[PDB]
């Protein structure tokens, strides 16, 4: 079954940094193409990052970057998203979504209703 | 060595002109379309002719002295003429087929189906059939019976070349020259407008159609232009009485372009080289 | 409390793997690696039906393995005889989307559905001559994915609202309503009692469901990805299932886990259709590579190949009778081979 | 067995009379040109169609342009998750792509972005145009001419981006919104632009929801489209 | 209300779910081979069929 799990969250001071991580089983790592959403309070879900299945491309939301980092380690199937700077803005929940088929460049997994595919999601809060 | 010359040069057409109508019929069954007709009607059109020539060869290939040498000679270039006639006036249908599908490509829909090309083939047959066999009737483009060979000339008056060539090739080939002409400019204001997007696109983060308008446009050229050119310089001036001669080794290249109308029109298309590249791997 | 009925899910998943655990004594393959092998089988296009203007969404053997129905989205639902290929009629559609289609064992009706988010019910045999709608089902809330007869006055509908439903033909309304998916519902299968059934919903999981109780009874969770085609075994104590990451599985209802799996490694297009032979013996399943291939159902070797289509292939079916097999494919093109 | 030569007979002409009205109907068929509009609900798209115009899964309009017909579908009463519906949509002509440019801040414009690369970069449409209608530009250029709302906060590039030297603003326009406008639209291309297949292209179109012109819009585009196709298969293009 | 209405419906059907038996698997295996073997007769695909009763020839 596919399981996603995301760890590393809680509350940090402005200005600081912060690693999220996401933790992948039930199927084949290295076939997926892979992204980081976030969803604040009062507001829908957003696309904050996305990365290829080796890596060679990447793809960052113009609010984030210069700002955020997304790697994604197939040795051990999992997604690191290194984040530094914070914002009061950046409060929010962040999930790591898959795309739906392998082998593919195509994505719809930013869905309001429950997408089938997505872990339940970490939360971080920046704040004085 | 003419005999085999022409016995290699009419094997040729028959046999590419035979395997480019199988691929075409077989991608007519598989997939519809009313363009793909009109392709294998010049793929018959190009092999009958070749077997037309093989009729011929007979003749030449032995002494050809007979009594009714005359009442056979007439039938025989006869059918060379209407079949040459054949493989001229297809191609002038593929023309206006394909210029009035980019010109006006939302009527091209609305009004064209097989029985539209169904019908215009009949016509280029029954066209085709009676032009060549016309010299038969009147008289005014026959000449008085002096050997016993066949030459084109020997029976027919040069006057028939130079109606042909004055009512026949001609206005077909400006009419190709202009259609041909007119779709390369509206071909580069299309160009032109892609040109302008990449930029853009690429800031943010022409030589094909001049090469493939000459091919088309050449090789309907370079088939019988030197052949009627000749006829009509003999008609007006008598005295260059060494004509016969070159018209015997000149009129090649009208059939020559045989060798070319398969390989321009049906081996440049995707559909029909994959078509007989999958054929031929079964082949092999 | 979410944080606590979460917790407690997961421990009752961890118990549900190790209770499954504990039956998986021995694998299939092992024991049915001494039965002989099927060898090669070359099946051969013994017709070939024409007459579709658009590509083709769906076709239903008859009862009897001479009719069959297929649909395409030239808003056309063709009713061909496939002995002699005649043509026997042609329903126009009022809605263009048609994605699926299904033959009465009565051979009196008719059903169709798709984006329209209604389900019609053709008539074939009034006395007038013409045929008729019969009837319109126009309760759900997404596209009609997969529906099959019951009998002639009982219908089930799955549809892309993730729920399903069963319909009584006479009165018009929903008589039950099974709800439990996440995703999409893309397929379905009829047991051979008509007292259960089964579905694959995009999600990755396949459940089963009763009928007459109106609930689901057992969930299967063994694919990575959405799954588009479902078979119930002969038996009906298995079943068959494809998904998009090129894929097939086969599912036993008593032991409640996956038995094998049916892959290759040259092989990354998804499975659209799923269907078994009348022994059970062979598994057929159509590609989006254009060619369907013929699986051993035991031994798990490719055993034949049929590659006579040039566009994808959206429907299979095998008849009652173990006849033939037919295929429809986006050329509009019907293949039946034997 | 004469029954059965007499029920072949009636199956025979069965047979004809089909064959005949499917090739009166693949007639009328081959001869209609279908669209497909698309665009998030909260754009204009719903004042587009109500000017074309002038619990269904799917709604149809049908129109005449020069004794021409369109038939244009638009997708409501569905779910939020399209992968699945979508491929249904792989024979139509052009795809209508309806996004509001004054949208920029949740983010809208990156969402459209986003669904218009999916869309572009699916497996069943790459051989499907796309028509682009910039709506709502009266919006953003009220926004931009004096406002708080910078589009460098959302998109940082735009600091560092100049007007194309090919640009030909409307007669009227201050030079900060035919920037912000090209900004969008070269937004736009650059997903387009980066297949490099020449299957398929795009159609740009600054538009408001008012604007009569839309529909000869869509007629001169589908020419183009139709057009260029044909000088793909002669080798001339 | 209903993101802990959807969890409380999971919880209840999972538990009903694991309120079900189980079989052995080499018994499943064994019947699926008695019922392949048993009807391998009667299988035109399995098996070439001769063109006196064949209907598509
Ligand atoms: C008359 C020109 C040409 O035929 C046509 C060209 C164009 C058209 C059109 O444009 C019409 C709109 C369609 C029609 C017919 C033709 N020439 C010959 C021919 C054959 C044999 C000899 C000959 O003497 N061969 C000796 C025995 C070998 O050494 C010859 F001189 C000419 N056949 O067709």
């Amino acid at each position: 079954q596919v399981q996603l799990q995301e760890s590393g969250g809680g509350l940090v001071q402005p200005g600081g940094s912060l690693r999220l991580s996401c933790a992948a089983s039930g199927f084949t790592f290295s076939n997926y193409k892979m992204n980081w959403v976030r969803q604040a309070p009062g507001k829908g879900l957003e696309w904050v990052s996305d990365i290829s299945q080796s890596g060679a491309s990447i793809s960052y939301t113009g609010s984030v970057k210069g700002r955020f980092t997304i790697s994604r380690d197939n040795a051990k199937n999992t997604l690191y998203l290194q984040m530094n700077s914070l914002k009061p803005e950046d409060t929010a929940v962040y999930y790591c979504a898959r795309c739906p088929a392998p082998f593919t460049r195509d994505c719809f997994d930013v869905t309001s209703t429950t997408y089938a595919y997505r872990g339940q999601g970490t939360q971080v809060t920046v704040s004085s | 060595s003419f005999g085999v010359i022409l016995a290699v040069l009419a094997s040729l057409i028959i046999a590419t002109n035979t395997l480019v109508a199988v691929a075409v019929l077989l991608l007519i069954h598989k997939n519809d379309g009313v363009s793909l007709c009109f392709t294998l009607n010049l793929a018959v059109a190009d092999t009958l002719i070749g077997v037309a020539i093989s009729g011929l060869l007979t003749d030449q290939l032995s002494s050809p002295s007979r009594p009714t040498q005359k009442t056979l000679c007439s039938l025989r270039m006869a059918f060379v003429t209407s079949s040459a006639a054949a493989s001229v006036l297809t191609v002038m249908l593929i023309t206006f087929d394909r210029y009035l599908a980019i010109k006006q490509p939302f009527r091209y829909l609305k009004i064209m189906s097989g029985f539209v090309a169904g019908a215009c083939i009949a016509g280029l047959w029954l066209v085709s059939y009676l032009i060549g066999f016309l010299p038969l009737g009147i008289p005014m483009f026959q000449q008085t019976a002096y050997k016993g060979q066949c030459s084109f000339f020997a029976v027919f008056h040069p006057h028939f070349v130079l109606t042909l060539s004055c009512v026949g090739f001609f206005p077909a080939m400006l009419l190709f020259v202009f259609f041909y002409c007119d779709m390369l400019k509206i071909a580069s204001m299309h160009s032109q407008q892609i040109r302008k997007m990449e930029h853009a696109g690429a800031m943010a983060g022409d030589f094909k159609a001049l090469r493939t308008v000459s091919v088309l446009i050449g090789s309907f050229a370079l088939s019988w232009t030197p052949f009627l050119i000749t006829g009509i310089v003999q008609v007006a001036c008598q005295e260059c009485h060494l004509y016969l001669v070159l018209e015997r080794y000149l009129w090649l290249l009208g059939v020559g372009n045989s060798l070319l109308n398969p390989l321009i029109y049906a081996y440049w298309q995707k559909e029909v080289r994959l078509q007989l590249y999958h054929m031929a791997l079964g082949v092999k | 409390e979410l944080d606590q009925l979460r917790q407690e899910a997961e421990q009752l998943k961890n118990q549900i793997r190790d209770a499954r655990k504990a039956c998986a004594d021995a694998t299939l393959s092992q024991i049915t690696n001494n039965i002989d092998p099927v060898g090669r089988i070359q099946m051969r296009t013994r017709r070939t039906l024409r007459g579709h203007l658009a590509k083709i969404y769906a076709m239903h053997w008859g009862t009897d393995s001479r009719l069959l129905v297929s649909a395409s989205q030239d808003g056309k639902l063709i009713i061909w005889d496939s002995y002699t290929t005649n043509k026997v009629h042609a329903i126009p559609l009022r809605s263009s989307w048609v994605m699926t289609c299904a033959y009465a064992p009565s051979g009196n009706y008719v059903a169709c559905g798709g984006l329209d988010n209604i389900c019609s019910i053709y008539n074939l045999k009034t006395r007038e001559g013409n045929v008729r709608v019969s009837r319109e089902l126009a309760g759900h809330t997404g596209y009609l994915s997969c529906c099959r007869f019951l009998d002639d006055n009982q219908i089930v509908t799955s549809s892309g609202d993730t729920t399903c439903a069963l319909w009584d033909i006479e009165t018009g309304q929903q008589t039950t309503t099974f709800t439990g998916h996440t995703g999409d519902v893309m397929s379905l299968s009829l047991a051979p009692d008509t007292r259960l059934f089964v579905s694959g919903a995009c999600d990755a999981s396949a459940k089963l469901w009763d009928v007459r109780e109106g609930m689901c009874r057992q969930t299967f969770t063994g694919h990575e990805s959405d799954i588009n085609a479902i078979c119930f075994f002969p038996n009906g104590n298995a079943f068959a299932t494809g998904s998009d990451d090129a894929t097939c599985r086969l599912f036993d209802l008593r032991a409640d886990q996956e038995l094998m799996t049916y892959s290759h490694d040259n092989i990354i297009c998804g499975i659209t259709s799923v269907s078994f032979s009348k022994s059970g013996r062979l598994l057929l399943a159509g590609y989006d590579d254009f060619n369907c291939n013929v699986w051993d159902a035991l031994k798990a070797d490719r055993a034949g190949v049929l590659a006579g289509h040039d566009n994808r292939v959206s429907c299979l079916g095998v008849t009652d009778d173990g006849m033939a097999v037919a295929t429809g494919s986006w050329d509009s093109f019907l293949k039946i081979w034997n | 067995t004469e029954d059965q030569r007499n029920e072949e007979k009636a199956q025979r002409e069965a047979n004809k009379k089909i064959e005949k009205q499917l090739q009166k109907d693949k007639q009328v068929y081959r001869a209609t040109h279908r669209l497909l509009l698309l665009g998030a609900g909260e754009s204009g798209k719903n004042t587009i169609v109500k000017q074309m115009r002038i619990t269904s899964g799917i709604f149809e309009t049908k129109f005449q342009v020069d004794k021409v017909n369109f038939h244009m579908f638009d997708v409501g009463a569905q779910r939020d998750e399209r992968r699945k519906w979508i491929q249904c949509f792989n024979d139509v002509t052009a795809i209508i792509f309806v996004v509001a440019s004054s949208s920029y801040n949740t983010n809208r414009l990156q969402a459209a972005l986003k669904l218009f690369d999916s869309i572009w970069n699916n497996k069943w449409l790459r051989d499907t145009s796309v028509i682009l209608f910039l709506n709502k530009q009266d919006l953003l250029a009220e926004k931009v001419l004096a406002g708080k709302s910078k589009i460098e906060d959302y998109f940082p590039e735009f600091a560092r981006y100049t007007t194309p030297e090919d640009a030909t603003p409307e007669p009227g326009e201050d030079p900060r919104v035919t920037r912000a406008k090209y900004f969008i639209r070269d937004e736009f291309l650059r997903i387009s632009t980066a297949s490099g297949d020449g299957r398929h292209y795009c159609y740009p179109h600054f538009t408001c929801a008012v604007d009569t012109e839309n529909i000869r819009r869509v007629f001169n585009d589908c020419r183009d489209i139709i057009q260029r196709m044909h000088l793909r298969q002669y080798e001339l293009l | 209300t209903a993101s802990i209405a959807q969890a409380r419906k999971l919880v209840e059907q999972l538990k009903m779910e694991a309120n079900i038996d189980r079989i052995k698997v080499s018994k499943a295996a064994a019947d699926l081979m008695a019922y392949c073997e048993a009807h391998a007769k009667e299988d035109p695909l399995l098996t070439p069929v001769p063109a006196s009763e064949n209907p598509f020839r």
